[PDB]
């Protein structure tokens, strides 16, 4: 779904997640996100970064870790 | 449960940690199990349903004495902390090739209390850590 929002127009998601355009600066808008504290917000970014070291991170063979630990 | 480097073994209900949310990549994976691997300072956050899915952790302090860390009341209260006794604290090691690359995800660490068995993997935010930091310094 795409929309338009002018500056404090906001955006209902759920109920709710609402996203509050906040400023327009104009390279970069500076958006406002409340939800509840069960739900996390993150850059994607970021978010993408964790997932890729995650999934990096799942592939540990039984001989590496032997390995590793005699040299620690 | 068969596991990853165990062999088959099985567990009671009070054992099993549960990720409500999983983890960032594995969304689904929402039960897992804390085993040391001998004699390592390895702790394989092994999963419940998924036999070939196991991270290895470590405990942050003995390789970053430095390594600290503010809990987000966010976080604070989806493991529902009441202070410290609860909780466990560890990081994720991207093990590489080769092994002296070998990095630890302090921008994400796995947080559980193990009381309550209940755990997340903490990104946390307003931080300088990284989520490649070296256990080995690099040598030329």
């Amino acid at each position: 779904l795409v929309l338009t929002r002018k500056l404090k127009e906001a955006i209902q998601i759920g109920d709710d997640i609402e996203i509050t355009v906040l400023a327009i600066q104009g390279d970069q808008v500076k958006l406002g996100i409340n939800a509840p504290k069960h739900v996390e917000i993150h850059r994607k970014e970021i978010y993408l970064a964790i997932q890729a070291e995650n999934n990096a991170a799942s592939h540990a063979s039984k001989s590496s870790l032997k390995r590793l630990n005699e040299q620690l | 449960i068969a596991t990853k480097y165990h062999g088959d073994i099985e567990i009671h209900e009070k054992d099993i940690v549960r990720f409500e949310q999983g983890i960032p990549g594995f969304l689904e994976e929402k039960q897992f199990v804390l085993l040391q691997l001998e004699d390592t300072p390895f702790i394989i956050l092994q999963s419940v349903n998924t036999p070939a899915l196991g991270f290895v952790l470590i405990e942050p302090f003995s390789y970053f004495p430095t390594y600290e860390i503010d809990l987000d009341d966010n976080t604070l209260e989806q493991l529902q902390i009441t202070g410290e006794q609860d909780v466990a604290l560890y990081v994720i090691l991207t093990v590489a090739d080769p092994f002296d690359d070998t990095t630890a995800n302090l921008q994400a660490p796995i947080v559980i209390n193990v009381h309550k068995r209940l755990g997340k993997q903490v990104i946390l935010t307003n931080t300088n850590y990284k989520t490649k930091h070296r256990l080995f310094p690099e040598k030329v």
